């Protein structure tokens, strides 16, 4: 309500138009531009704005039209959560963590799903049942295929058998 | 300048010297405290030796 | 006055030095001129006359960048020296050398302005007698008492809570003496200026919605030397108004005084003057004198200045600090070692000094107590060495009683400041001068030889010590009673 | 003049050439002597203000290009054994391998009187050497 900034100046609290712009973005990297533009316009993001940004990341095809090496949707969302938690003093809600878990299960990263579970268990007060099961589905499928961990890790190596390149 | 740094090197050596001598003071301090018991416990063994 | 609006033309431009030609004659020295032609400049351009080359040509120093400046450009005199707003409307506001609000918080709406350069008080305006300035801090008001009309050097960098002490002094002086404060950042980092402003607004010394008790005047590093050499005078002018018109005991903080000397040195070099020893300007003594002498205690009020001093190359004989120390009436040393010992304010009592530590000025009881405290602390240092050499039990009864009182003194010189009532959570204290003297006098005699040592830690006065001791005793009794149950 | 001869051998002849210079400091010293008479204010110590630029232009010419290679060995005089002097210091950044000689080492009977704690080399990397 008539929110103020560090120096005691009034701030814009009408984030609805910016959220609509975010929903129009195709590649989720473009969504970051909207956050930058609204920040310049003295319209800081709200919790809804971050949730919309997470939705775009989950639903976007890729970071950009051109492929980017080592690009990861999970890392981007976690970084965004860190920005809103530490540098903006906004506590992520269940929806924010819900999007993260959906990405982890969709991407097959079942181990990160386990961590997100316990985050949802201790913070969101509850984790969606379907995502938990779908995450274990990847884990047990991975166990069946033998790919619980990268193969090179399970290979025995003596003192002089370690190639440090 | 070399002349200025000549003093700086000379003062640099004195600094290390102070630290090392400081270390000696501590080493001898421990041995002084360990050997300070003799002060209490002396002056009775040599009675009939007199 | 007769040169108000006089017209001239730019004749030469070399860096920050600009020569102006007036057909009717150059205005008086130290006069301010405005460059009407703002063709492509993003900021207004103002010049200060420093020298006269002839009856029509005058040399001047630019307060801003001289970019996009052409010869024969029109210039208009302002009618006098630089004018700065003065009044109660400047409280809680930020200004620059030109007295323009840079806080973007609306117009100042002042009712009067004063020239930057004003003659120092005459010999007949000096105070009849020296008087002490009760800062409300036990250490400062006992072992190194401040003086009205005095200049105090706050030696010690950051990391020792220097800003916290400054804020506490600003609050206490207004609380006790009802005097305002003016902070002058000379050659200060812009980042630190922002942090200080936020802290002040957080401590309510600068209440945007209420009444503030501090003015800010910032000439930053990025500004040209012509500005850094006048920002202090502008702040000093603001303080002079309160001293004279309102008759108050004002405070003037300077951060730092060395930057002021450095700025004038650069300005003198630009003019082409031959530097003196160690490259400083030949007018080093005069430059400082024209400033410090304006800081004194008059018959109407007083201005006590707390100047942050910096020693270049750790050489105390350098002309800048050496000339500065001659104008200082007190020294406050802030050390990290003391802060790492958990003693806040982190002040080294044995390293500080003051000139009013004389019975002819302060009460005889105050002087005797202070000297006794100093002697006890000095003896405590030697006993620290002795116990390390052999041990505590090796000292005499007398010496072991003195090692207990001294430790209580060291703990008792710490104090919780009201400015930190928020970020530290402990209620602040404002110990009166007489209370401090009595408390220490009783402690030295040995009256409080039964109170636990920790009861003196972060407390104000003697009553607080008794209250803390009782609470500690009650807590201990409850814990022992609970233990007996189980 | 000599550098011009080496450049021709490098470019036109496409050969790998050696270029020994003794002493490069005298080039700086000579320009300082004439600098006073050219109406230039002396810089610190007493060298010409153009010390860094003049040396840089010459040094950049002493390099190996895609056409040929020049292995340059230059002897630098450190006046009064003061390596903080502007001329010796300015030459440190224009080299790939510095050999710093010390008088104390020589006085002890050690030749060459190299102080290994002050020398450096660019190819002192495992990727280049074994």
């Amino acid at each position: 309500a008539k929110k103020y900034d560090l120096f005691g100046y009034e701030v814009d609290t009408n984030t609805a138009p910016w959220i609509e712009k975010i929903k129009k973005c195709k590649y989720y990297d473009e969504a970051g531009e909207v956050l930058v533009n609204m920040n310049v316009s003295n319209c800081p993001p709200d919790i809804a704005t971050y949730n919309a940004t997470l939705q775009c990341i989950y639903q976007s095809p890729s970071k950009q039209s051109t492929p980017v090496d080592n690009e990861s949707k999970f890392c981007a969302m976690m970084d965004l959560l860190e920005e809103m938690q530490h540098r903006n003093r906004l506590k992520p809600n269940e929806e924010s963590w819900t999007w993260v878990m959906k990405e982890c299960v969709k991407s097959g990263q079942f181990r990160l799903g386990y961590c997100i579970q316990q985050v949802m268990e201790t913070e969101c007060k509850g984790c969606p049942a379907d995502l938990v099961k779908a995450n274990e589905a990847n884990a047990q499928k991975a166990k069946t295929e033998g790919k619980e961990h990268p193969g090179h890790l399970s290979q025995q190596a003596g003192l002089f058998d370690v190639k440090v390149e | 300048s070399g002349k200025l740094r000549l003093y700086k090197e000379k003062l640099e050596g004195y600094n290390r010297f102070y630290s090392i001598v400081k270390t000696i003071k501590m080493v001898t301090l421990a041995k002084y405290r360990a050997a300070q018991g003799r002060i209490r416990t002396r002056d009775f063994s040599l009675r009939y030796t007199e | 006055a007769d040169h108000k609006g006089r017209v001239g033309h730019v004749s030469q431009v070399i860096g920050a030095v600009v020569d102006v030609h007036f057909a009717d004659g150059v205005p008086p020295v130290l006069t301010a001129l405005d460059v009407v032609d703002k063709l492509g400049r993003d900021e207004p351009l103002t010049l200060e006359i420093v020298q006269h080359l002839d009856a029509h040509t005058g040399r001047c120093i630019a307060m801003q960048t001289t970019d996009l400046l052409k010869l024969k450009a029109k210039v208009v005199s302002t009618g006098g020296n630089i004018s700065v707003p003065v009044g109660r409307e400047t409280l809680g506001r930020i200004f620059n050398v030109l007295g323009d609000a840079i806080d973007q918080r609306g117009p100042v709406g002042e009712k009067l302005r004063m020239p930057i350069h004003a003659v120092a008080p005459k010999l007949a305006d000096q105070a009849a007698e020296d008087a002490v300035l009760t800062t409300g801090i036990k250490v400062i008001d006992l072992i190194l008492p401040y003086c009205k009309g005095g200049k105090i050097g706050l030696f010690g960098g950051a990391g020792v809570g220097k800003t916290v002490i400054i804020m506490e002094l600003i609050n206490n002086v207004a609380k006790g003496h009802g005097g305002f404060s003016v902070f002058a950042g000379v050659g200060e980092r812009t980042r630190e200026g922002t942090d200080l402003y936020l802290e002040m607004m957080q401590s309510k010394v600068i209440d945007l919605k209420g009444e503030s008790k501090c003015v800010l005047v910032y000439g930053q590093m990025n500004e040209p030397p012509g500005a850094r050499a006048r920002v202090a005078q502008s702040a000093l002018t603001m303080a002079e108004y309160f001293r004279d018109v309102e008759g108050q005991d004002v405070l003037l903080f300077i951060d730092n005084i060395f930057r002021f000397t450095q700025a004038n040195s650069e300005v003198s070099a630009l003019l082409g003057r031959i530097p003196a020893a160690v490259g400083y300007q030949p007018t080093l003594a005069e430059d400082l004198g024209q400033l410090q002498e304006r800081i004194t205690s008059t018959t109407k009020g007083s201005i006590t200045s707390v100047q942050a001093v910096y020693v270049p190359a750790d050489d105390i004989t350098d002309p800048a600090p050496a000339t500065t120390f001659s104008h200082l009436d007190a020294t406050t040393v802030l050390d990290r070692a003391v802060a790492e010992s958990g003693i806040y304010p982190a002040v080294n009592p044995l390293e500080c000094a003051s000139r009013i530590m004389d019975p002819d000025v302060i009460s005889v009881d105050h002087y005797n107590v202070a000297q006794d405290v100093v002697q006890m602390l000095t003896k405590y240092r030697e006993l620290q060495d002795i116990i390390a050499v052999l041990g505590i039990d090796e000292l005499s009864e007398e010496d072991k009683l003195i090692v207990d009182r001294a430790r209580k003194l060291v703990k008792f010189l710490s104090q919780p400041f009201q400015v930190a009532e928020v970020f530290t959570g402990m209620t602040g204290h404002y110990v009166q001068l007489d209370d401090t003297i009595d408390s220490f006098s009783g402690l030295l005699m040995g009256t409080y030889d039964q109170v636990p040592e920790m009861a003196f830690y972060m407390v104000g006065g003697i009553n607080s010590v008794l209250e803390k001791a009782k609470k500690m005793a009650e807590e201990a009794a409850e814990l022992e009673k609970m233990r007996r149950a189980r």
